[PDB]
């Protein structure tokens, strides 16, 4: 996006549960049109 | 404007000839913590714009500027602080007595934002100029 | 009165073959939130009057008990949600289907009790009963 | 027994919310046929013993009475559903939420190989608010 | 369950043995507010879904039903309540003792709506069944 | 069925908002005492079947069951009421709000002058939070 | 439906609910026009 | 240190000229609240204090100073602003263009010391010197 | 110190009698 | 307060408020 | 004196939000434009008169300095402004959220009937607050 | 130049949550005649040189105006100093935090031996809120 990690990122590198909380999943209308 | 540099000397020196080192590091610790709950940045989407942020807020109160850096392989977010203000030769080393307030500032600043979870840790670093401060800050 | 047992069975089915288990969890959580926005408990003193209230607020709709329980040296509230409805063989454990459910309204339960603005998160804590539910309320995140 | 009335209410409003309206229809479609595989009636081969099952099942889940009816000029099935369940000011018109959970449970029922009927599509629709009128068709 | 029927009936011949009815009612009108503090329905669109969202609140507890009216010319809102709830032969008509409370909850309930600004007043219409109560809701002047 | 249990909550908390503690345990108090000139035991002359009788008026209100000691120290009334009704968090302790209404019902009930317990009076004084015990003294 | 919106209740019943829900552009509505 | 005011006084000319008066008045409210989001006091005990870090906070971005007091037969809250920052000639009455946004600023602010979820409305009143704002602070919607 | 609390504000902007009644009788 | 903790105390050990200044200036 | 430096930051984070950015970028330009008629450099006729007094304007208000050069490629306009008011992390890239102010600041203060740079019309191509824009004709 | 302002005023509400005020009190005095052995008058024998040298050192370090009374039924001080900083709303009253700053300051400033004011001893006592009275005795 700018050339800079995304607080996301940041918070996904730096561990806990962050990274398992960040990951990214579909929303509920993307999830129901996939399937 | 009143000046309260040569208060925050003889305060400084008062506190530590009167209560240790780790105790005032602990109360500036949390004095910065409420420092942090008093002014705000807006939640940022990346790095750049969470510095450019964090430089405003300190150019409004004019205690020096910050520079953060994400560590992947060490897993931790650098955080540089340049030209922090100076009160006294009280400090390790001398003249960084505020050293921890931003210990717990950007402690406060960072964890603030979307995505953090948890207990997080803020640990200065112990060639630099003497107003710069090094931090890390990791997952507790 | 109809029985939406049959159908809640039948939702939890189809929500957990269509849609995964994180986006499942969300939107349960999101439809507590929304449960607590429609019945508030008043503003209580102490933790055993809280209790009180959110025992009369469950028993109004029949999905339990409650019990709380601050630890200061977890710095946390330990939050024991007894006999949740049980809407079928889903959920993890199977039969806790509706627990994220319980997070949100214990999260806006007992938020409502705190000041103007507060970050506050409810987690479950994953030889306890089956529709026995252990969650924890703490600070989304901090720093010391 | 647990209440759900309040819950139902919510999820419909976040689902609204969140999803819209043809896909939660289809997802309350699918929950419909899921339902119907759960609860099934006998094969009939009258429509009248067909509707007397339809009721005994909707008096066992308790959401209501049906009645069946077989039109001599297209052929079709006009099935009038009364006393819908009602779950908060959701749907189209409000309050008719689970009305597509009845199309899938009805084009489940009533399209049974060992009946009278095999093939047949829902359709669905001064009437109480809680009616709901599909149409079976070939 | 308990069966709090007879203890209210008393309680109400109580309070207006010992209270007067203006007492009363603004301690029933301040109970009205609390529950509807308590249970609220969600932010509706039209009258149609409020009045149903306001019928399942009353379904929750079993307190009657209700139906919302707008007067344009009158500039009113018309709250007609039907099987209200019936302690005794306390109220005015008897039978009618819990009737401030409805006045009060139908104030907070319809007040909460998004657009509601400054100062409502509900107040009861005084043909009807007995437990039917009519209230009409206007700007407070 | 209309149910009273969040307005009594409500009007629980107005009214203790309102005039304090001591006051409203005199209503309440005075609530009882009316209440028992609505509902009432037949002269009993034992302590068993008195509370009998009493048992019978609780279930029939559903406000709990009672237990009734006589104690020769004295020749006092011992009363132990469990399952008393819960109107929210108010009273003291928190959940115990009806307790004055069971004083004065119990004062009511107990002394009657065919029976054999027509001149005691009513005192409040491990148990569970809904278990009420009280002491009938002459 | 065919009932009235809430808005326009709260604009019949007078106040000055009659003036903060007159209906009034967004400002990238506004912008666009003008 | 850039000079905003030339920007400002054509920013409001523009905005006025382009959109309504209600629309950049909402728009100066918005701001006004994430305003009051960036910069936040302490919380308070009593209406003096509450004066007292609402002026300092003022002070350090020199906005004004600002006066509270409490009306309980109005049951408002009357707040005092005088030393508004002048943009322009823009505004009702002119060089009262930032009034909306003190307006969102305060209600932010003393929202903060409400309870966790609270509906209340901080409207400006329309002698008096022309910078000095005068609103109050009212719950939303009461009913009687 | 000499004025009204915040929680004394917010009742009162969020707010003969019950007790007087009572202690008339 | 009922042999309970009150909210505010329940808040105030959520955020952390559950040597020390008070006692190194009391030994000093 | 009144610092309106969080206000800008709330205001562009606000508009940004709500409108977007080329609806921003044009109500952005069009304020730079109203800006230029209120401040004008006198009629210069040389790049170097113009330049000085357009850093004169600049220091005045405050907003940085202009270097203005020649292109004889196309005989068009290049202008570095340096030291651009920084509101926020708002703008491409951040930071720059005025940046398009100049574009109708520069498209008003050089476009000068009565001077020699009559014509031309602004477009926006190094440091952050740096800002870099051509004239061509 | 760094602001402090912020940072005192959350360094006097730490401060004031954790030790109380007497404690705070008896620092913030302590820092006072620090802050005395760090800038200090010269040897005044009139009250009113002393005024001016006092006054001149505050406009060195900014901390307000003083007046000095010497008053004639008792051989005491009457300090009224205008203008103290403040650091929020911290304080008794609020917004006068370092008040025992300033009493610590005038002990020490007041007391040189040098001149003839040095056997005088602080005692902090309409008025504006900035505004602090001391008085020193014999």
């Amino acid at each position: 996006p700018d050339g800079s990690p995304t607080m996301a990122e940041v918070f996904m590198t730096l561990g806990g549960r962050a990274t398992e909380l960040l990951s990214p999943r579909p929303s509920l209308r993307e999830a129901l049109l996939r399937r | 404007k009143p000046d309260f540099t040569l208060f925050l000397q003889t305060l400084s020196w008062e506190i530590d000839d009167q209560v240790g080192i780790e105790v005032r590091n602990e109360l500036l610790r949390e004095v910065g913590r409420g420092m942090g709950t008093r002014i705000m940045p807006p939640p940022c989407q990346t790095v750049d714009k969470l510095q450019i942020e964090l430089n405003a807020l300190l150019a409004l109160i004019g205690w020096g500027t910050v520079t953060l850096e994400l560590l992947s392989e060490d897993q931790s977010l650098r955080i540089v602080h340049e030209n922090l203000p100076q009160v006294g030769s009280a400090g390790e080393p001398s003249g960084t007595w505020l050293a921890p307030v931003l210990e717990g500032l950007y402690g406060r600043w960072v964890t603030s934002q979307a995505g953090a979870f948890g207990d997080y840790v803020v640990t200065r670093d112990v060639a630099v100029p003497r107003q710069t401060i090094i931090m890390y800050m990791r997952v507790r």
